[PDB]
RNA sequence: AACAGUGGUAGGAGAGCGUUCUAAGGGCUGUGAAGCCAGACCGGAAGGACUGGUGGAGCGCUUAGAAGUGAGAAUGCCGGUA
RNA sequence: UAUCCUUGGGAGUCAGACUGCGAGUGAUAAGAUCCGUAGUCGAAAGGGAAACAGCCCAGACCGCCAGCUAAGGUCCCAAAGU
RNA sequence: GACCGAUAGUGAACCAGUACCGUGAGGGAAAGGUGAAAAGCACCCCGGAAGGGGAGUGAAAGAGAUCCUGAAACCGUGUGCCUACAAGUAGUCAGAGCCCGUUAACGGGUGAUGGCGUGCCUUUUGUAGAAUGAACCGGCGAGUUACGAUCUCGUGCAAGGUUAAGCAGAAGAUGCGGAGCCGCAGCGAAAGCGAGUCUGAAUAGGGCGCAAGUACGUGGUCGUAGACCCGAAACCAGGUGA
RNA sequence: GGAACGAGGUAGAUGAAGAGGUCUGGAAAGGCCCGCCAUAGGAGGUAACAGCCCUGUAGUCAAAACUUCGUUCUCUCCUGA
């Protein structure tokens, strides 16, 4: 029996050109341009979910390193000095902290100055 | 069983290999065949037994020996497949081929000494072993060459 | 249809009891002045299709 | 195994033993469906064919020359890839014929029967005479008999009033006890063999 | 459960998805089938539902069977349109 | 430590590249050529060497807005010592 | 009919070997679908007409004549968010603001700005490649089948296994059909001998043997066939042309 | 070369049983609840899917004419150990 191509392209086709919506002009309008996008975004977002964990550290450091030196500290000695005290508080919590409760980060940046001046 | 529940046995059916069917088969684009030369080609590759122009090696080797016009093989018959029949039995090659102990008679049947004969039998046969004589007399037998 | 027998090979060669293929000697045709007597000797007796050939040739013997 | 021996009316006249060789064997679900298979493919007519590019009418031309027009090189307007082009592979008419083991076949029979057995969908009948062939009367008989769906009748000999009233009633075939095959017993719910029927069966499989 | 492992071209091996047809069983459908359009649903993937619109008569599901069974590239072929 | 051997089914491969070390050819030229040897690439994404198949570090089953390190870094671009 | 269903199936579902092309031999298309029924839109209105808006018919007219369905490319109208200091493989991850409100989900649309980021395929030692291929979208478009061989797996029977043509029978199953085939014994060029045999003068030594198959099915691969598909330049035969 | 008889072919004929009720609907062949025919439940059509509406189907019939086959007679021919 003959199996003629039938609807299963369109249902296949379709669907990634769903995922192109947004895309610029062609690329969300044509569907070999949009397939190759919607396959370049896979390894994009593969590769930026592993990148978005460096992002965030890296912005917690800047601003550990912003608030430390409020405390005449720099980053470096501060976490060092949190190390000796045996404090385990993240980047993020105390990146967290040097936002939104600076007193708090303040004494946990004391307790590092205080090992520290041993 | 019902037509609507069949089942085959497990092992009995497997699913077919589907080449150039996409890259997830594992067998898309180049179909297992790898990249150009004769052997990827439709219709490619070499005759059977050529070596690339190396002598094959049957044409290196001596043609030996001559087929015999008239050759003689015999439906062979051991002492073993002559213990099925009791005892007093006239062992003829028409009973061997009736009985079905001989699928074909060839030019006849040879009475060969391998295994243990013990019934006293009145084998009737075109040709036997010395052994084979040996045994079906030494059981109180009687070897007829007919 | 049914597939040929390489005849060339069907004189050459001939199936052993375990299924191996038994071969005469290349060198024993002619220029013996040239072949010592330990050589001659050897070559004259029989030998066995190797394990590379047979894989190679053995369909082109399957009807014997 | 034992089963009980009905009459046309559908009242029991005592009960009869069939052949455990035939009818009480362990049925062989495996070579059950090897038959199956194997009869459904038997039925088939095989009666397709495509034209590959030689049987395409005309092609002979090579379209434009080799080289210099800026097209793709084609051979024929009838290859594969055009449109009115030769298929390529496709049916060709072929039997899907095979036989089993002559064993196989009889191994199969005696499953399915004794497969019958073992669901009680197996009325053995004293005789089966339709004095005239009527269909209604065949009809009554099978509702006599407690035969809603499916039926499978077996006589001995070709019973030319039996056959006649049954041929139009829907899902009730008619055979002789030669003509019983493994895809008519697995396809029909019961089987409604004669008392003759069952002796001539158990001649050939026994 | 524990322990260990899981980059991959050629390529070997395995397990599956979907398509048309057939058989058997069981269903759906003018109180609206297939197809088509849309959606923020579901599955590890192939894929699968649900809801609404259009459509106006067919079609699923289960198990097995058979294949013209899956396209993005062939200066591919035909059509349409840039 | 968990490979190894045998038999049988199925392959693909027979253009290699650079780097370090040992040689030839060359002019102790070549991103040259030809061998030996180890690595990487090929078939290997990630971090470093601005960018940079073959160098340095290191082998991506998948998720996390946790943590510790490697090479390489810590004045600003740019994470970390003015 | 486990054949096709309008790019399929005949080249041809239709006024097709037509139209068209060629001096000629010869080549050779495209093109199916209103509705159950013509009930095929009286009449009015704009318009020269075409076309349209009502009205009427109809279940439906967005079924109104290449009139079932009506995808995509492509072309437009409207507007929620963004956009005239910006360096862009066009995304991705981070992210306000604004606008929405769902198969109700740690929702949808848009996206100032920040980080990262040289399409896909083929072919290559190595290609973002300034190598190859594709204007786009749609359809069609490539390991098949037959008969042999072999291996694995499965099933039946097992030192046995199995029938072929044919006859009867649904184009079936199946029954009959043992001719034939493979296996149960090998060794030898052969005569031959046989659990051995060949070589050899040899009770020697050594070679090859001794000390589960077969029928059918699925699957892998091979052979013969165009044998995965497309592609030459050419060759030959018979014709047609001054 | 003729006749007769039989069976076919080339037109045809006859042919059972539901507008059952009710529900949706443009329409009922569909649903639901009830019948009935069947040597006929092949098929096609009919306003949606019909054994019972139509054309039919199974079965049984039918040919002036031409034609095919068979049979019998006629006819024709004929000694073989
Ligand atoms: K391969
Ligand atoms: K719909
Ligand atoms: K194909
Ligand atoms: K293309
Ligand atoms: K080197
Ligand atoms: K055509
Ligand atoms: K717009
Ligand atoms: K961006
Ligand atoms: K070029
Ligand atoms: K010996
Ligand atoms: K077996
Ligand atoms: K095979
Ligand atoms: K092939
Ligand atoms: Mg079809
Ligand atoms: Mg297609
Ligand atoms: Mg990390
Ligand atoms: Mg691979
Ligand atoms: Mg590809
Ligand atoms: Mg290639
Ligand atoms: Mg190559
Ligand atoms: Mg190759
Ligand atoms: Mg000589
Ligand atoms: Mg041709
Ligand atoms: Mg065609
Ligand atoms: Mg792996
Ligand atoms: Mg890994
Ligand atoms: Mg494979
Ligand atoms: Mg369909
Ligand atoms: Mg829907
Ligand atoms: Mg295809
Ligand atoms: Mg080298
Ligand atoms: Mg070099
Ligand atoms: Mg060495
Ligand atoms: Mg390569
Ligand atoms: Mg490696
Ligand atoms: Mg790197
Ligand atoms: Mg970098
Ligand atoms: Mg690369
Ligand atoms: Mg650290
Ligand atoms: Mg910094
Ligand atoms: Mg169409
Ligand atoms: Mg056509
Ligand atoms: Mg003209
Ligand atoms: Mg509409
Ligand atoms: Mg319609
Ligand atoms: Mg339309
Ligand atoms: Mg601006
Ligand atoms: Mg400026
Ligand atoms: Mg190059
Ligand atoms: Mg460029
Ligand atoms: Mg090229
Ligand atoms: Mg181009
Ligand atoms: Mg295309
Ligand atoms: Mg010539
Ligand atoms: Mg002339
Ligand atoms: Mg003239
Ligand atoms: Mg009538
Ligand atoms: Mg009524
Ligand atoms: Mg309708």
């Amino acid at each position: 029996p003959r199996v003629k191509g039938g609807t299963v392209t369109r249902k296949r086709r379709k669907k990634v050109l769903k995922l192109a919506k947004g895309y610029f002009g062609s690329k969300h309008t044509l569907y070999k341009v949009a397939n190759q996008q919607v396959m370049k975004s896979g390894n994009y977002a593969f590769r930026d979910r592993r990148q978005k964990k460096r992002d965030f550290r890296k912005l917690w450091i800047t601003r550990i390193n912003a608030a430390a030196r409020m405390n005449g500290l720099s980053y470096s000695r501060l976490m060092h000095g949190l190390k000796l005290s045996g404090i385990e508080v993240n980047r993020k919590m105390l990146a967290d902290l040097a936002v939104n409760d600076l007193t708090a980060f303040n004494q946990l940046a004391d307790a590092a100055k205080a090992q520290l001046n041993k | 069983m019902k037509l609507h529940e069949l089942k085959p046995s497990e092992g009995s059916r497997k699913t077919r290999n589907r080449v150039g069917r996409g890259i997830g088969s594992g067998n898309g684009k180049t179909a297992g065949k790898g990249h150009k030369g004769q052997n990827a080609r439709s219709g490619g590759g070499v005759r059977p037994g050529f070596e690339g122009g190396q002598m094959p090696l049957f044409q290196r080797l001596p043609k030996r020996g001559f087929t015999n016009i008239n050759r003689k093989e015999y439906a062979v018959v051991n002492l073993d497949k002559l213990n099925g029949f009791a005892e007093g039995t006239e062992v003829t090659p028409e009973l061997l081929l009736e009985t079905g102990v001989i699928s074909k008679l060839n030019a006849g049947v040879k009475i060969l000494g391998n295994g243990k004969l013990e019934k006293k039998l009145t084998v009737k046969a075109n040709k036997f072993s010395a052994s084979a004589k040996e045994a079906v007399e030494a059981a109180g037998g009687t070897a007829e060459v007919i | 249809p049914k597939m040929k027998t390489h005849r060339g090979s069907a004189k050459r060669f001939k199936k052993t009891g375990s299924g191996k293929l038994k071969r005469s000697h290349a060198y024993t045709s002619h220029l013996f002045a040239n072949k010592s007597q330990k050589q001659k000797r050897k070559l004259r007796k029989s030998a066995v299709v190797s394990a590379g050939d047979f894989k190679r040739i053995k369909q082109m013997l399957a009807n014997i | 195994p034992k089963v009980a021996l009905y009459n046309q009316n559908g009242s029991t006249a005592g009960d009869i033993e069939l052949n455990a060789s035939v009818f009480g064997i362990e049925p062989n679900e495996s070579v059950v469906f090897d038959a199956i298979l194997m009869q459904r493919a038997s039925l088939r007519q095989g009666t397709h064919k495509v034209k590959n590019r030689s049987e395409v009418r005309g092609g002979g031309r090579k379209p434009w020359r080799q080289k210099g027009t800026g097209r793709a090189r084609q051979g024929s307007i009838r290859s594969p890839q055009w449109r009115g082009g030769g298929v390529v592979f496709g049916p060709t008419p072929r039997s899907y014929s095979y036989k089993l083991p002559k064993k196989v076949r009889r191994l199969a029979i005696k499953s399915v029967l004794s497969s019958k057995v073992i669901d009680n969908n197996i009325i053995v009948l004293e005789d089966l005479t339709l004095d005239t062939a009527k269909t209604k009367e065949m009809a009554a008989i099978l509702k006599g008999l407690s035969v809603e769906k499916k039926a499978l009748i077996v006589t001995a000999d070709a019973n030319e009033a039996v056959a006649l009233s049954a041929r139009n009633i829907p899902g009730v075939t008619v055979v002789e006890a030669n003509g019983i095959n493994v895809l008519d017993v697995v396809n029909h719910e019961k089987l409604l063999i004669t008392k003759a029927a069952v002796e001539k069966v158990e001649e050939v499989l026994a």
